[PDB]
């Protein structure tokens, strides 16, 4: 499948979930990995990204201070720690990869990623 | 013959005594080419293609990632992608094929043509020219989120040099000729609205520039003068290069149904670069 997410669940607002993504496809020192999400009815939106080599991160404003994106290169893994969950966080969460061979900056992309997982479903109640 | 996803093999004429990245990669990854293979043209046969859902593109992308992540001189060489035992590649021979839907003149082959895996943004370099007229291809033209791949029928030379500062020269006559033919093809698709071009509007820094690799050096060229005797594009480097512009990646602006549609250079999903060469091919199980 190349990318496989896990860790979705039903949670109560104020709780926490940790999403995981294993990247079976080919990785490189110029990759970015990220997380996107799609709330029911709405369009897909960027959540967070990390440069695979440098570890520079970026977040959408509505998750700052609450979500953290990390990686483990030896496990071909990327993680999204989600704390202080809010009903507006309810969505399908997708892991994604982008190869950026011509990049000249470690800041990761927030759009136009090469491929996507099937998604992991997150519902935040109350 | 069911369509089938399988793992392709690659073939090249790389040289084993040569130090450049593509030769070293192909020498271990690929087998020798058949210098003169036969091609069977299929009489009376029609087959459906979908260049936008073609597992060959995913496979080439992984292979090119491997090549770059492996590694000196850096000059792309032709690589053929080939169907293993029990499979074949169907090739669409229709000379103005949009890449989706039915194709009449079809032939079966073991391998693709030799593709140079050129990594670039905005302009497609050193690729295959259309056999007849300019062709534009999109997954859905009415969705402005879907990129347009343009295939030219005449190369436009781009010559680049360095003095960190650098530049690329294009013939103004040839480029204006190219834009005119692209405009005619875009009007066919957009209810004969007026066509406008404009410079890149955002995205990763390397997609807002024409970016490419010229034997070792990464060039980042400002293409405002292309989308607004010679045209001189200013470039930054982060040595001479001459390439053939053979295609373009365009994106259409969203918005209200004005009298006009505006198009901007784009790219960044290298899989579109591979689509621009693989659109005419599809893998099938022969058994
Ligand atoms: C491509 O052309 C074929 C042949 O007319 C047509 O059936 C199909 O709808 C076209 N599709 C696109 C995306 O242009
Ligand atoms: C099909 O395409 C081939 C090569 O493009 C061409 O030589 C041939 O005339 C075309 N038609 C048939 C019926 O073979
Ligand atoms: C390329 O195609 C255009 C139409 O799109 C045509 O007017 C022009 O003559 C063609 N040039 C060549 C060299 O085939
Ligand atoms: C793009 O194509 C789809 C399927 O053909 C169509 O439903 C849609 O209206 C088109 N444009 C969009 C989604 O903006
Ligand atoms: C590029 O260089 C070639 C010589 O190899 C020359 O014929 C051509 O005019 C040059 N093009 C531009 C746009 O300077
Ligand atoms: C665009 O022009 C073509 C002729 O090339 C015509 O068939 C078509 O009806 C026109 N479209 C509109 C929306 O007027
Ligand atoms: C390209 O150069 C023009 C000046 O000629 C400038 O206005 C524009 O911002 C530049 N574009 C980028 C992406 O640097
Ligand atoms: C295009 O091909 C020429 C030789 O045919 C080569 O010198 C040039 O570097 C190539 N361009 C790119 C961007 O690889």
């Amino acid at each position: 499948v190349q990318l496989q997410e896990s860790g979705g669940g039903l949670v109560q607002a104020g709780g926490s979930l940790r999403l995981s993504c294993t990247v079976s496809a080919r990785t490189s020192s110029s990759h970015d990995m990220g997380w996107f999400r799609q709330a029911p009815g709405k369009e897909r939106e960027f959540v967070a990204a990390i440069s695979w080599s440098g570890g520079t991160t970026n977040y959408v404003d509505s998750v700052k201070g609450r979500f953290d994106i990390s990686k483990d290169n030896a496990k071909n893994a990327v993680y999204l720690q989600m704390n202080s969950l809010k009903p507006e966080d309810t969505a399908v969460y997708y892991c994604a990869a982008k190869w950026r061979p011509l990049r000249y900056s470690d800041n990761p992309s927030n759009s136009d990623y090469n491929y996507w997982g099937q998604g992991t479903q997150v519902t935040v109640s109350s | 013959w069911k369509e089938a996803n399988t793992t392709l093999f690659c073939a090249s004429d790389a040289k084993a005594y040569d130090t450049e990245a593509h030769n070293v990669w192909a020498t271990h990854a690929c087998v020798p080419t058949d210098p003169n293979p036969q091609e069977v043209v299929l009489e009376n046969v029609t087959e459906n293609f979908n260049m936008w859902k073609n597992h060959m593109v995913e496979q080439m992308h992984e292979d090119i990632i491997s090549l770059w992540d492996q590694s000196i001189s850096f000059e792309p060489i032709p690589i053929h992608f080939c169907a293993p035992a029990g499979f074949a590649i169907l090739k669409c021979n229709d000379k103005k094929f949009n890449g989706t839907g039915p194709c009449t003149n079809v032939s079966t082959v073991q391998c693709t043509h030799g593709i140079r895996p050129v990594v670039s943004t905005q302009l497609l370099l050193n690729g295959s020219l259309a056999e007849e007229e300019v062709v534009i291809r999109s997954e859905n033209f009415t969705n402005n989120v879907k990129n347009i791949i343009v295939q030219l029928n005449e190369s436009v030379q781009i010559n680049c040099t360095r003095h960190r500062q650098a530049h690329c020269n294009i013939s103004r006559e040839k480029w204006q000729n190219t834009l005119k033919q692209i405009v005619k093809k875009l009007r066919e698709q957009f209810k004969n609205k007026t066509i406008a071009f404009a410079p890149s509007s955002g995205g990763d820094p390397e997609i807002v520039m024409h970016s490419f690799n010229c034997n070792g050096e990464f060039f980042y060229c400002n293409t405002t003068k292309l989308f607004t005797t010679v045209i001189t594009l200013p470039c930054r480097i982060r040595i001479k290069c001459s390439s053939n512009i053979t295609g373009l990646l365009l994106t259409r602006d969203g918005g209200v149904d004005t009298t006009k549609e505006t198009f901007r250079p784009g790219g960044g999903n290298m899989k579109d670069n591979w689509r621009s060469e693989l659109y005419k091919y599809k893998v099938v199980r022969i058994e």
